[PDB]
């Protein structure tokens, strides 16, 4: 059976998946408590009798937002034990979550993951979940993406990562700490999502057209795109994609493995009375600059390849009919090398609106993931970030006495200039 | 004869007939489009009678449709011909 | 006592062939429940065709549902007159192939070959004769794809003698569904030229504007395309399950339609297609289908035939006509227009009546065309594959599945030798 596991690391992770289950409980209509009043096998195990737990694993150093989930509304919905805190945090220090704190700790985190493969039937992909920013999120992150890598074999891993704007960023070492997070996401990654503060900002303040919001109506925006992702294995559709299609028909390369996302209908409760959304509209809308996750505008780069999954009533000729004007646009350019550039996916249900959020029910929805070259600026510019601080040895002493060694840097550094050259030798035109 | 077991119902949430993404206009039909799916008249152009029996009196915007609708059953008009009679 | 069997790869495979079987048991009269209630008599002589006897008067369809996925097999399951097939040839994965050529063909669809080969030879020594398989699938999957042509090639070795129908989508120009759509079709075309013994093509998107400029329809979506398909389907056998004036069994149509080992890629469309609000306005008469069957938009093949002449064609026509008078709109079509026939043979149309038309029309026919412009579909797959396999893109799920790059290679090859072979009998 189709099903998959989440995992979720860091400060973001908990605060991402408290959304992102507070939606899957609410599609499947399961409530808090853990009791449903067929196709809740992906995320939810029939446990007994009336009750249902999730497949998640809630790890992170800081036992500060742990125990406040358990203290939650959310008490009954999860397992005890499948919750992870830990005594101290790293505190934005890679070494920390990988060498001196992050070792204790991922022993408990394999054993959970061995209990939910068990008990899942067929795994099918793993949801792995961090914000790069931080110590916990960056350092054990890598330090479980190892071993789930030499663990679990061919089975896919979806990343949804959180880089820093280039504007709008919190901590100091967060390029240094982002820095040494591509040496194990490259290469234990299979399909990475890359998410930024400041975009999902910017689709709050004109989209949603809400003056001053907070991190819970980010995640609740970003748990939208996570939903509307996996929704195949939850409910039928015309043209259901698995986990493992996106796998396979965004990534030209093995290197080159890193998404755009966005999300067609962002509409507020007071606008969508006056607007009307059609699929040829949304699409439209969908491929717009200012509607990506990450700041990073498209008309720099071209498009490598796009993933469009559907929702709701669409018609399978409307995505053809959107798509056929989309190819003639000017503005939007492939890589010349990839005529069909389009994956199409059509599922059911119309998306399950929160009680409380900002969004307002809309009738059909777009999730396109999408890779580009566009990618590299916001690589190049963290890549600008970092060497500019490393010149003059800054916040390396810290990183120094946890156990790694000062030449982890310039191997970092070095493979992050791979990917630039990777990216744009990927766009040359021939 | 031997021990009588129902397998469990598990599958993807499946979905009514009544969805546009799988409904059929050619059901048992043997490839000729069903009743009850009309091909779309040009212009929807709705009749007077429709709005003056949701109004409650005679507007001025019915009055004028109707004498819209009054110059141009003028215009069909042939003063020659009647409608089925012949000339005169 | 000659009979089908029929086999379904793929999401494209058992969609179709559900509605295959939503219209075939309604031909013959077979209830979802499974039993008969017709009203003719003349349905049960020839239902071996299509079907098992069973005890209690149950009529199971012949029908093998292979997939590597078991979502498909749900949806045709809880679908209406989906309770009619076995759940012994519900043979299905738990992986999945991923739209992946490699994978069906190789690492995920070997471990089920064994497994469907198994009820194939079940259902075929169960049976008297076989008249040939039939199978539906796709060509830019995986699912259907890269596992439906192992299982041809399986076929084709333990039954080298019996016939062999293939009806399967391409990829489209104007628009698409998948991204690795040119590497799964050439690679399933490269296995197609040997091993299918006639291949039917059909085109998704040659659909839409059927269903859209001729159908007038304005919401045409995958369960108004699959019965149109279907129609066609029922077509080709219709001389096998009911007695007609001229008989045509599914071989007759193989050595008229076939000129060339190589060129057996045909292209099919029904002809009595007409809008609800044009009805009442049709004279159905034989001169007026033949100016539907012989349009360029009536194809269900994205080629436009106008393009290339006509190698050989074939008429399945249905129903209570005159023969003289089918046979002289088969020889105005080849005197009006000659440049769009071959020369070097003489009467290139096949025709064949049906005494039994289907239900609910009183004339119906089903073309089935092997025209030359049916090169322009494959070389523009061809032009969309030289591009990616030029830098390599999206081969390392390929290479690692154990196929490595000289099959590439080859199947171009062979890709460019159809084109070549099909524009050298245009001259
Ligand atoms: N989009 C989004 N980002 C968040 C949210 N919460 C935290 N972040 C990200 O987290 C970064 C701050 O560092 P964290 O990732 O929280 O640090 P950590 O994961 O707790 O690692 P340690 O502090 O060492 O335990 C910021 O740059 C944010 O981008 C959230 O709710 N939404
Ligand atoms: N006629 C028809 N074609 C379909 C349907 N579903 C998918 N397709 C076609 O199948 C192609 C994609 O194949 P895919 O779904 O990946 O097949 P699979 O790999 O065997 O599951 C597209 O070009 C579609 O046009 C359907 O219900 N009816
Ligand atoms: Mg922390």
């Amino acid at each position: 059976m189709r099903e998959v596991i989440s995992i979720h690391i860091g400060q973001a992770g908990i605060q991402v998946g408290n959304a992102c289950w507070e939606l899957y409980c609410l599609e499947h209509g399961i409530q808090p408590d853990g009791q449903m009043p067929d196709a809740f096998n992906t995320f939810f195990s029939e446990t007994g009798a009336g009750k249902h737990v999730p497949r998640c694993i809630f790890l992170d150093l800081e036992p500060t937002v742990v125990d406040e989930v358990r203290t939650g509304t959310y008490r009954q919905l999860f397992h005890p034990e499948q919750l992870i805190s830990g005594k101290e945090d790293a505190a934005n220090n890679f070494a920390r979550g990988h060498y001196t704190i992050g070792k204790e700790i991922v022993d408990l985190a394999l054993d959970r993951i061995r209990k939910l493969a068990d008990n899942c039937t067929g795994l099918q992909g793993f949801l792995v979940f961090n914000a790069v920013g931080g110590g916990t999120g960056s350092g054990l992150g890598s330090l479980l993406l190892e071993r789930l890598s030499v663990d679990y074999g061919k089975k896919s891993k979806l990343g949804f990562t959180v880089y820093p704007s280039p504007q709008v960023s919190t901590a100091v070492v967060e390029p240094y700490n982002s820095v040494l997070s591509t040496h194990s996401l490259l290469e234990h990654t299979d399909v990475a999502v890359m998410l930024d503060n400041e975009a999902i900002y910017d689709i709050c303040r004109r989209s949603l057209d809400i003056e001053r919001p907070t991190y819970t109506n980010l995640n609740r925006l970003i748990a939208q795109v996570i939903s509307s992702l996996t929704a195949s294995l939850r409910f039928d559709g015309a043209l259901n994609v698995d986990i493992t299609e996106f796998q396979t028909n965004l990534v030209p390369y093995p290197r080159i493995h890193f998404m755009l996302s966005s999300y067609a209908p962002i509409i507020s409760a007071e606008k969508a009375y006056h607007e009307q959304l059609s699929v040829a509209e949304i699409t439209n809308a969908a491929f717009e600059p200012a509607s990506m996750m990450v700041k990073c505008d498209p008309r720099h780069g071209k498009y490598m390849a796009c993933c469009l999954m559907y929702r709701g009533d669409v018609v399978p000729k409307d995505v053809n009919a959107s798509v056929a004007t989309i190819k003639t646009k000017r503005t939007i350019q492939f890589v010349d090398w990839c005529p069909t550039g389009f994956k199409c996916g059509i599922n059911y249900q119309p998306p399950t609106v929160v009680p409380g959020g900002d969004l307002a029910k809309v009738q059909r929805a777009v999730c396109m993931i999408s890779n580009s070259t566009a990618i590299g600026e916001i690589f190049s510019r963290l890549d600008h970030k970092f060497d500019l601080m490393y010149a003059k040895r800054a916040f390396v002493h810290w990183y120094v006495g946890e156990g790694m060694e000062e030449g982890e840097f310039s191997e970092a550094r070095e493979d992050l200039a791979a990917l630039e050259k990777d990216f744009e030798e990927v766009g040359a035109e021939s | 004869m031997f021990r009588q077991e129902e397998q469990p119902k598990t599958g993807v949430r499946q979905f009514g007939t009544h969805t546009t993404g799988k409904v059929d206009h050619m059901l048992g039909t043997h490839a000729t489009v069903r009743p009850e799916y009309k091909d779309p008249p040009p212009k929807r152009t709705v009749p007077t009678s429709q709005l003056e029996a949701v109004r409650n009196i005679e507007t001025q915007y019915i009055k004028a449709r109707k004498a819209a609708e009054d110059a141009r059953e003028r215009q069909g008009t042939s003063h020659l011909y009647a409608a089925g009679k012949g000339w005169g | 006592m000659r009979e089908i069997v029929h086999i379904q790869g793929g999401q494209c495979g058992n969609q179709i062939g559900a509605k295959f079987w939503e219209v075939v048991s309604d031909e013959h009269g077979i209830d979802p429940t499974g039993t008969y209630h017709g009203d003719s008599d003349l349905q049960l002589e020839r239902i071996n065709v299509y079907f098992n006897e069973a005890t209690g008067g149950r009529y199971v369809p012949r029908a093998i549902l292979m997939d590597l996925e078991p979502g498909t097999m749900d949806s045709v399951r809880s679908g209406p007159y989906g309770q009619i097939f076995r759940p012994d040839n519900f043979v299905f994965g738990q992986t999945g192939a991923g739209n992946n050529w490699a994978k069906g063909h190789y690492t995920e669809g070997a471990e089920l070959i064994d497994s469907v080969l198994d009820v194939v030879r079940k259902e075929a020594e169960s049976c008297d004769c076989l008249q040939g398989f039939q199978v539906c699938h796709s060509l830019g999957g995986g699912t259907g794809s890269g596992m439906g042509t192992l299982l041809i090639s399986k076929i084709r070795e333990e039954y080298p003698d019996r016939m062999m129908l293939t009806f399967s989508v391409v990829p489209s120009p104007k628009v698409s569904d998948t991204v690795v759509e040119p590497y799964n079709a050439t690679l399933s075309v490269h296995q197609l030229v040997e091993n299918a013994d006639e291949c039917m093509v059909l085109d998704n998107e040659a659909l839409y504007d059927i269903c859209f400029r001729t159908l007038k329809l304005t919401t045409p979506t995958f369960g108004d395309l699959n019965h149109l398909i279907s129609a066609v389907m029922s077509g080709i056998t219709c001389c096998l399950r009911f007695p007609g004036q001229l008989n045509a069994d599914l071989r007759k149509l193989a050595v008229n339609l076939i000129p060339f080992p190589r060129l057996h890629f045909f292209m099919v469309g029904f002809t009595p297609l007409t809008s609800r609000g044009s009805q009442q306005y049709r004279a159905l008469t034989v001169p007026e289908l033949t100016q539907q069957m012989w349009d360029a938009k009536n194809m269900m093949c994205a080629a436009d035939p106008r393009h290339g002449r006509y190698l050989t064609a074939s008429a399945l026509f249905r129903g209570r006509m005159s023969t003289k008078e089918v046979d002289e709109q088969m020889l105005n079509v080849q005197n009006k227009n000659s440049s769009y026939f071959v020369e070097w043979i003489p009467n290139n149309v096949k025709s064949s009546v049906c005494d039994i038309p289907p239900k609910g029309l009183k004339m119906s026919a089903t073309f089935i065309g092997n025209s030359t412009a049916i090169q322009e579909m494959f070389k523009r797959v061809s032009e969309q594959f030289t591009a990616m396999f030029r830098r390599k893109a999206f081969l390392h799920w390929y290479t690692g599945e154990g196929m490595d790059e000289m099959e590439f290679t080859e199947a171009e090859s062979n890709m460019n030798d159809l084109v070549s072979e099909y524009q050298q009998y245009q001259d």
